[PDB]
RNA sequence: UUAUGCUAUCAGGUGGAUGGCUCGGCUCAAGAGCUUAUGAAGGACGUGCCAAGCUGCGAUAAGCCCGGGGUAGGUGCAUGGAGCCAAUGAACCCGGGAUUUCCGAAUGGGACCUCUCCGUAGUGAUCAUUCAUGAUCGGGAACGCUCCGAAUUGAAA
RNA sequence: UGGAGGACCGUAAACGGUAUUGAUCUGCAAAUCAUUCGUGUGACCUGCGUCUCGUAGUGAAAUGCUAAUCUAACCCGGCA
RNA sequence: UGUUCGGGUCGAAGCAGGGCUGUGAAGUCCUGUGGACCGUUCACAAACGAAAAUCCUGGUAAUAGUAGCAGCAAAGCAGGGUGAGACUCCCUGCCGCCGAAGGGGCCAGGUUUCCUCGGCAAUGUUCGUCAGCCGAGGGUUAGUCGGUCCUAAGACGUACCGUAAUUCGAGUACGCCGAAAGGGAAACAGGUUAAUAUUCCUGUACCAUUUAGCGUUUAGUCUGACGUCUCAGGGCAAGCCGAGCGGCGUCGUCGCGCCGUCUAAGCAGCGAACCCCGUGGAGAGCCGUAAUGGCGAGAAGCGGGCGAAUCUGUAAUGGCACAAGUCGGCUUCACCCCGGGACCCGUGAAAAGGACAGCUAAAUGUCCGUACCGAGAACUGACACAGGUGCCCCUAGCUGAAAAGGCUAAGGCGUGUCGGAGUAAUUCAGUUAAGGGAAUUCGGCAAAUUAGCUCCGUAACUUCGGGAUAAGGAGUGCCUGCUGUGUAGACAGCAGGUCGCAGUGACCAGGGGGCUCUAACUGUCUAAUACCAACAUAGGAGAUUGCAAACCCGUAAGGGCUAG
RNA sequence: CCCUAACUGGAGUCCGGUGAAGCUUACAUUCUAGUGCACAGUCUAGAGACCUCUAGGGGGAAGUGAAGACCCCGUGGAGC
RNA sequence: GGAGAUCGUGAGCUGGGUUUAGACCGUCGUGAGACAGGUCGGUUACUAUCUACUAGAGGUGCCCGAGGUCUGCGGGUAAGC
RNA sequence: GGUUUGAUAGAAACGGGAUGUAAGCACCAAGGCAACGAGGUGUUCAGUCCGCGUUUACUAACCAUUCGUUCCUUUCACUU
């Protein structure tokens, strides 16, 4: 065996891989110092006297059997926030949900029928407004006084 | 990457071609009396003012 | 930074290139003037007399 | 065999003084004394069989042609190898011609680009005439003529 | 709801340079290092280009800065 | 030097050590070395006599085998090779470092440091068979990548004029230069070399100028072409999840974990917002947005037109262990398209070029750069320098508000180039400490305390804006089952059980309050002993001047303020 | 801080390799008193002292770095 | 209790004051500037050659060769107040 | 200090100690149609560890060199 670093800068550029990631097997030394071209490095990396070795990657079954019991609503209690609210949940999202879940409930009621224009614009300004904060709490109202025009 | 034209690159190669170990057979003919010139340097000192 | 070897490493640019007409670095790139020989300012040859003794 | 040391002499190492030599320097005297648009001095790059520097030379590139002198060797500083040239008179010296890249007074335009643009192949600027043509521009060791023009210092301030 | 401000907190991003009167003080360095600190949407920081200079320039002004030189820079000459 | 008399290869000068003479400066002789020149009488000359000048130049001691080869990144061990020689060079395994920089791309700068072979006197803070070192040879291929082209601040040239005069001086006219990060006609995938690749080769394209043929302007407009902040909508590289298929790992038990499951420009097709047009007839009010808002000077609604990224097909046969090569879903910045709003005693470039009249064919597309580094070893600071230039532009998984800190991928390294041994004092930087708690000291200097998020509560004073995270209290882990908002991603809340001395369990992460002096505040400052009460500032006041002005530069010609 | 103690990593101590610089008229194993330009390892009179080496902190060598920055003088300068 | 030892002791430490360059207040001066008045801010260099001392070793001297056990010329003490 | 004529150091077992009841297995567990389930109880004063002692030659204290002659000379009382 002798110097063999030349070898292993042509198999790493021949094959793509980092210098570290090329295994030359320790067995063939010999034949492998004769190996000085393009050509005879992808006769060997075909014979197998060298390879790549896989990429250890960064395993994520921790973190998804955590996500799972964080998307059922565990392991998130006050003492895991560590960033203000707002940093979480910014306000501008939320009333922009909010409203835009309340004006295609408004025109749909509008749409099929059972809202006339007078009350629909009365709505959608108290809406507007801010006096509902959901759109069963909408409904609620709606079957109380009677603004609809359902039959 | 100092992007030269060609009267820059002309004067370097110039500057590449005087570092030469003078000839054996110049120190075998001289008895030993020319054996350096004053033109050899090397490249991480003194920068070349050829540029 | 400091006046000493930190403001040193600005040391990127160049103010005198080639000259021309007589070969030596002191063509300054800003007033387009050779220092040494005069080349860009005259077409004749900078030459002074302080450039040496009173020859007696 | 008293160690670590002290003094003196001898042999050797290191070092480069002294002496001898010297194609170099310096001073005085006698001569001689301009050159360039027919493109100078100076510079960049190139040029050798083995060639890095200096010297010479210019893509005909340590060189080519003619006349005279000189006579048997030649191939620069720089006696190495292998070759070539030379009695068709070489090498060398004196006189006269040829080729003479790019920049440079630099002059078709342009230069932190010694190269580049249009090629309309190029009289740049200022002048004189008969308007054919002609003149000036840069360099030169000191000497020459005209014009502008200090202070240190002395007076013991 | 909206998103103003020579506003706030804060990165060993960037810029600065308080205290240790620490380390080093023939040093890594002819001014650096470690921790602790100040500004961080603006009178902000910065690349490249260009201009202003010696009885002159520039200066939110200390006689500060003008190539390790500044109560008048540097090179040569007057000059032995 | 002039002159008289001589010596020397049978051994001159010079050098080392000795004998004799002279008070002495010094002379002469002897021995060893040396290998070519040297004296003397009478006179005359001078670049004529050294122990000292913090003297000058060269050589060389002690200090001394001493300091340094530590501090910010404590890194190596086993087995096998090569070789005269192995802690240090090579291969495999284990153990480590950086992982929003020590990785990748490249400016300026460097200039052959790039690749191969052969060496180890010097260089490398040790050794070395190694090398950015030494010797020989080799390596950079363009109509599409840049320069080249346009102009910005602003330079330079010729003329005119000034100056005793110029190589000097402001302006005017005519020219010409000035950006490898501004504007800009056009190319992508794969392969090949030891070192070059949108450049060479295969395939598929595209753009200009000229010539020939076939026709024609609208020629005046548009574009190039523009600030700071803030926000909606659409798209997409990266990222993540599920199913099938092919590999690799683990396997004391289980059946999980990782990698892959690919495809460019070009060409053809479609079009969201804004905007334009034809109808329409809305008010004791209707229509909308995240928000501002719109409307008889014509809303809603209904039709048509111009009009994006991206997407669909082809290019589809290239590459892959010719091994698989099939599908769905979520999210999406820091990138692209499109639209709205706010702000200004700030108004946020110009020109070349392009579009509107072109289509077909052949020919032409010159010149220069192209290797490698781009920095804790290729630049600069005399250095293989802990500084600076470059943190200039980019970056995966988990925790987390996060590009913070911690732990790991890809990639790069064990060279922030001395090792062994393990035993004193002392020293640099850390961990802990009974009882007391500033008694130390010029002075709480230094170190410790507190620290995230949610909820409750919050004083004097006040320019009514603040003070304010005031002060002061309570909660926080894991497991089981759920509820609410939302298109979704996700976010918020609840009930029960349960462990520990301790649940922001590590990393990260304010100690607080009171009374005075001083400057209003944010800002600037002695680069290298002074970051302050000093300078600046908004606010207040005063003075000159009606423009051929006041104030100022020049010797003049002419200029700054002043496109006022 | 009373009043310090134990421990950790880097140096130091010991071994291998590499390898500088700065003080220096000469000698030098000292201590006390006197004398002396009145602040002596070297003079005068006593007292002590066998030589070499390693480690250690700095009492002395009026220790080293440097033609005093404080005061005066010069018919010396500069700025204001 | 008071004094001395270079008003002992910065190649041991500190840097509060005084004694540089910056600035403020009062008083002087027409002014540059000054105060012997006050206040805020403001770099502490060195690898030990010789000697002295504290400890640890190797020699040589005296001596039959080696080992052991002692004496005690001397030195020190505050060993207790 | 010890060195086979031996308990000097180490291994093995035991005594004396430190911490706090190991892994797997079984039963229960708030619940869940199920899958799963933090955790509790038993095996269990358990497991893990000891820079301390006792017993015991089980391995290593083996194998040697050197001064106590000036060195050669027959300058010797030696010895071929
Ligand atoms: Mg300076
Ligand atoms: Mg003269
Ligand atoms: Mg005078
Ligand atoms: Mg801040
Ligand atoms: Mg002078
Ligand atoms: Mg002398
Ligand atoms: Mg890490
Ligand atoms: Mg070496
Ligand atoms: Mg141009
Ligand atoms: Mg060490
Ligand atoms: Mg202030
Ligand atoms: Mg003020
Ligand atoms: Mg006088
Ligand atoms: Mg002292
Ligand atoms: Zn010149």
């Amino acid at each position: 065996m002798s110097d063999l670093s030349n070898q292993r800068k042509l198999a790493s550029k021949v094959l793509g891989c980092g210098l570290d990631r090329v295994w030359l097997n320790p067995e063939a030394s010999e034949e492998i110092a004769s190996a000085i071209t393009r050509e005879d490095i992808r006769g060997l990396i075909e014979e197998g006297t060298i390879k790549a070795k896989p990429v250890k990657g960064v395993s994520r079954g921790r973190a998804r059997a955590l996500a799972a019991k964080r998307k059922y609503g565990h392991c998130k209690g006050h003492g895991s926030r560590k960033g203000k609210k707002g940093a979480r949940t910014p306000k501008k999202e939320q009333w922009i949900k909010k409203i835009r879940a309340l004006r295609r409930r408004l025109k749909e009621l509008r749409a099929d029928g059972a809202l006339d224009k007078s009350v629909y614009c009365r709505l959608y300004r108290k809406a507007k407004g801010g006096e509902y904060r959901s759109v069963s709490h909408l409904n609620s109202h709606l079957e109380s006084e009677k603004l609809l025009k359902k039959e | 990457m100092s992007h030269n034209m060609k009267g820059q690159k002309k004067r370097l190669a110039k500057a590449h071609k005087q570092n030469t170990r003078v000839p054996v057979w110049v120190i075998v003919k001289t008895n030993r009396k020319v054996v350096s010139h004053p033109r050899r340097r090397h490249w991480r000192r003194r920068s070349l003012d050829v540029k | 930074m400091s006046k000493g070897t930190s403001s040193m490493g600005k040391r990127q640019k160049r103010t005198h290139a080639k000259c021309r007409r007589c070969g030596s670095v002191s063509f300054n790139v800003h007033t387009k003037q050779c220092t040494s020989c005069g080349f860009g300012k005259t077409s004749r040859m900078r030459t002074y007399k302080w450039q040496a003794k009173c020859k007696y």
